[PDB]
RNA sequence: CUCGAUGUCGGCUCGUCGCAUCCUGGGGCUGAAGAAGGUCCCAAGGGUUGGGCUGUUCGCCCAUUAAAGCGGCACGCGAGCUGGGUUCAGAACGUCGUGAGACAGUUCGGUCUCUAUCCGCCACGGGCGCAGGAGGCUUGAGGGGGGCUCUUCCUAGUACGAGAGGACCGGAAGGGACGCACCUCUGGUUUCCCAGCUGUCCCUCCAGGGGCAUAAGCUGGGUAGCCAUGUGCGGAAGGGAUAACCGCUGAAAGCAUCUAAGCGGGAAGCCCGCCCCAAGAUGAGGCCUCCCACGGCGUCAAGCCGGUAAGGACCCGGGAAGACCACCCGGUGGAUGGGCCGGGGGUGUAAGCGCCGCGAGGCGUUGAGCCGACCGGUCCCAAUCGUCCGAGGUCUUGACC
């Protein structure tokens, strides 16, 4: 049965995607934000994969991501605000990044993950 | 694919193109009235007159529905479950029967004569 | 009679007037790497190694057992007795022929953790008459002064998949000497892409 | 290199084009003759038209079901390259949606159904 | 259901508790200013190899 | 022993030993021609089917089968189920009773709990050690797994044979059951892969989408992984001791006898050969390479500190390996992940504008569009910086320098 696994995530797709994009976008926000180990690690995969049509950048693309986070303000805010800004490396556009603490009561290690300049 | 208990197809003299089987003729240890095989049975459906009956005969499998997987990397499937009543040696019951070719039986072999007779579409 | 390699992936192919399916194995070429003489190691035979992982990464012992002889730069390696080496390097270019039966071995794919449900045969227990453990879960145990207690040695429930393993006769099927290839229609015995050895014992008499 | 590699390679050996006859379409009853024989190697252009089912795709590949009312309804699979076979001529239309195991057609059909598609 | 027997002596209650035992947390300096740093992370003072972007205020 | 407590049936699931062995073979015997039976001694090896009705195990019956054994373990199994059962009150009658009530006559229902401490089994680790300190390859004493068998065909109807009837030698071929791996192929899955759909509140009306319509609302298909009903394979040879049973050479029984003497034949069984564990087999470690015999301390320095990155651990990052853990490859002199990209294989021609219809939508640019684990490119991002522990490697004897 289990073990050879990929897209390794929590709670419950739904949960998820709904985060992952939540997320996704108060990043977009600030650059920089706040949360779990891997609650970066794959948010990364993913505002990751945004980003990239945030740089597709056409008609189209805008069209589809937006289909996911649902709100001008940043829709155009990234894909023209910041967009270009990366427009022309390799992706990777994420900068996962292991803070100095972990949350209270439990002792959750948590960091900083942002669009990595 | 396979089974014991069965509602299974014929369309030789039958009294109906069906009858149950109990099993598979093979070796001890049955669990398949597998394409190809031969087996054992009593009659289901009905039959105006023909000298058939409510009996039971034992014979030879034909179709199936779940994979024929040939030697020659030859494949089908029928959506179609029925086989050739046999009486003793194997010899077939009827004068002929509606169905057709395809290696697995004639491949079978003993019964060339089920072989020839069901020829044409259908 | 034996084959040292890298297990590429199973495939199908097709021989004669018929298809059937096969599997890739793949080994440059190990090369003697150790050798116990018999008066080395009285249970003579050879060990080599089949491949390179870099070199920047390894242990001056590692570089200086291969001073031995001195071969090369790699990490795989290995031993099997009564096994001469007419050869001071070898790689199955011809090493092994094809039309000829074999037999073989490798890691074992590593399973998980469940009971007389996996581990064992027969699935489970049965369900609905009964639901407080619906469908499935463990056999019995032993007895009262019987032996008086609990057994010591029927299958048991979870971790079985970390192990390894081997096959029997299978075929050599056919020999790729550019690529150190060959196709032998295997059980694939344990996962691919990963380690696995050929070896060839059957005086069987059909 | 790997798997991908080597195999293709070895393959692409064997199989060569499963002879370039690279005429799949979805729909399309179609007819072919295979080799398939037996009894003094009687191997019979054996020709079955079947409306055109499904397939497996890599190395190894098989034009499916195609599935033919014979008198009673018998559908046909058959691997692609495998030197199995001759001819190959399609005759029917590649057309239809909602893509392959369609049986709609074996199952339900009618006649009338069929070409209603 | 099954409440033991006994106990075995702290004895036991020790041999367990034992095995268990605790560890201690790893550690080397800031790569920027001092103190203790765990493998790769920042703090409330250097916090950076690449932009402190963080401490003061 | 037990009434301060031992759950009784039937069945289930996992079974474990046993031989007066059922099928298996080895056999002498026949009223044994062949074939086939039947008559005992040897030998448990594997094996020792489905249903029917019956709460019944027994049983009788259907169909096969090589065969479809008897039984040990509180008639194994409630700290592992089941609970028709017989055995708390009901009510039923049939039956006794003057009746209260009753019948091991019966029939309808009839609240089976379980957070493991011990020794025991299944696994996986932390020690500390098999007197240098080390990285890695082995050999196994000894222990574990599997050893079945059909039917057909091969020599088959020349053995026997008046005739009717049937081969040891032996040789095939496939199959069933079953065990071990494994996905190519076959089919099963795929909680997000894609695609179609109603209802609904939201975006901004229009499309174009969006959460809810159960932990994916519906539906139709769907990798990769895992997985049968799919695929390879296996149960061998063959070597040596023998059971019953067959013989050689030979007396004591100056003829004879396999029989203490000495020799041989012989069983699917016993040791091996077959794979799988394994020196924590304190009775190994055997071999390879390598740092130095490491450095300071009260001689007995078998204590301290650096010693060696000799090496490894730590943290990080990755893994069909995986509860933790240990195993495993890697940490930027890298490709390790994610990203991106090329590609496979998925979905089934998008979004828009464009062309015919009042319209419904139809056709075009479109087999486009969008995509998760599959081959592999490229430091786009994040594997920075560091830390610590780790020889001067048991006792003993003999040998050389
Ligand atoms: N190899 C071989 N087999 C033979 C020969 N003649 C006969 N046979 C075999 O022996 C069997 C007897 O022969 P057949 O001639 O049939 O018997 P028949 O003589 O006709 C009958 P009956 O013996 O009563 O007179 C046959 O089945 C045949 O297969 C021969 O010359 N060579």
């Amino acid at each position: 049965r289990h073990l050879k696994s990929g897209r390794k995530l929590n709670r419950h797709s739904s949960h998820r995607l709904a985060l992952y994009r939540n997320q996704a976008k108060s990043l977009l926000t600030h650059g920089r934000i706040t949360t779990t180990v891997p609650k970066a690690k794959e948010l990364r995969g993913f505002v990751d994969h945004l980003i990239h049509l945030a740089k597709r950048g056409d008609l189209h693309a805008r069209r589809l991501v937006l289909r996911d986070l649902q709100d001008v303000k940043l829709v155009r805010k990234l894909f023209d605000e910041i967009a270009p800004r990366y427009r022309d490396r390799q992706g990777g556009y994420t900068r996962v990044l292991k803070l100095a603490e972990r949350r209270r009561g439990d002792g959750a290690p948590l960091a900083l993950v942002e669009l990595v300049e | 694919m396979i089974q014991p208990q069965t509602y299974l197809e014929v369309a030789d003299n039958t009294g109906a193109r069906k009858i149950m089987c109990i099993r598979v003729l093979k070796g001890s240890n049955a669990k398949y009235a597998t394409v190809g095989d031969v087996i054992v049975a009593s009659v289901k459906e009905a039959i105006p007159r023909g000298a058939v009956k409510e009996g039971d005969v034992v014979k030879a499998v034909v179709v199936r529905t779940k994979k024929e997987v040939k030697r020659p990397d030859g494949s089908a499937i029928r959506f179609d479950d029925n086989a050739a009543v046999i009486i003793n040696n194997q010899l077939e019951p009827r004068g002929t029967r509606v169905f057709g070719p395809v290696a697995r039986e004639l491949r079978e072999k003993g019964f060339m004569k089920i072989v020839s007779l069901a020829p044409e579409v259908l | 009679m034996k084959g040292i390699l890298g297990v590429k992936v199973g495939m199908t192919r097709i021989f004669r007037d018929d298809r059937a399916v096969p599997v890739t194995v793949i080994l440059a070429g190990p090369c003697p790497v150790v050798q116990r003489r018999t008066p080395e190691k009285d249970g003579y035979t050879a060990v080599q190694l089949g491949f390179l992982p870099q070199n920047p990464k390894r242990v001056n012992r590692p570089l200086k057992g291969h001073f031995a002889k001195a071969g090369v730069e790699p990490v795989r390696i290995l031993r099997e007795i009564r096994d001469f080496n007419p050869e001071g390097d070898t790689v199955t270019v011809e090493i092994f022929k094809p039309g000829e039966r074999v037999d073989v071995t490798g890691t074992s794919k590593g399973r998980g953790f469940a009971g007389v449900m996996k581990r064992w045969n027969f699935a489970g227990g049965p369900d609905s008459h009964g639901a407080h453990k619906i469908h499935r879960h463990p056999g019995s145990i032993g007895n009262r002064k019987t032996p008086g207690r609990v057994y010591k040695g029927k299958k048991m429930a979870g971790h079985y998949g970390a192990e390894r393993v081997t096959v029997m006769n299978l075929e050599v099927v056919d020999v790729i000497p550019e690529e150190n290839l060959l196709l032998v229609k295997g059980a694939v015995p344990g996962p691919n892409g990963g380690l696995v050895i050929v070896r060839e014992t059957k005086k069987a008499a059909k | 290199m790997n798997r991908g590699a080597l195999i293709k390679l070895v393959e692409s050996r064997y199989v060569r084009t499963d002879l370039p006859e690279f005429r799949p379409g979805d729909t399309v009853r179609v007819s072919y003759k295979v080799k398939e024989g037996n009894r003094t190697r009687i191997q019979d252009f054996e020709g079955i038209v079947i409306r055109i089912r499904r397939n497996g795709f890599n190395t190894t590949f098989t034009v499916r079901k195609v599935s033919y009312g014979v008198g009673v309804e018998r559908i046909f699979p058959l691997h692609s390259p495998l030197i199995q076979k001759i001819d190959i001529v399609q005759r029917g239309r590649a057309r239809r949606a909602k893509l392959y195991f369609i049986r709609n057609l074996s199952d339900r059909e009618i006649r009338r159904k069929l070409r209603a598609d | 259901h099954p409440v033991p027997k006994k106990k075995t002596s702290k004895a036991r209650r020790d041999a367990r508790r034992s095995h268990h035992a605790l560890t201690p947390p790893t550690l080397v300096p800031c790569p920027e200013c001092k103190a203790m740093k765990p493998p790769h992370t920042v703090c409330p003072e250097c916090g950076y190899y690449a932009g402190r972007k963080v401490l003061e205020v």
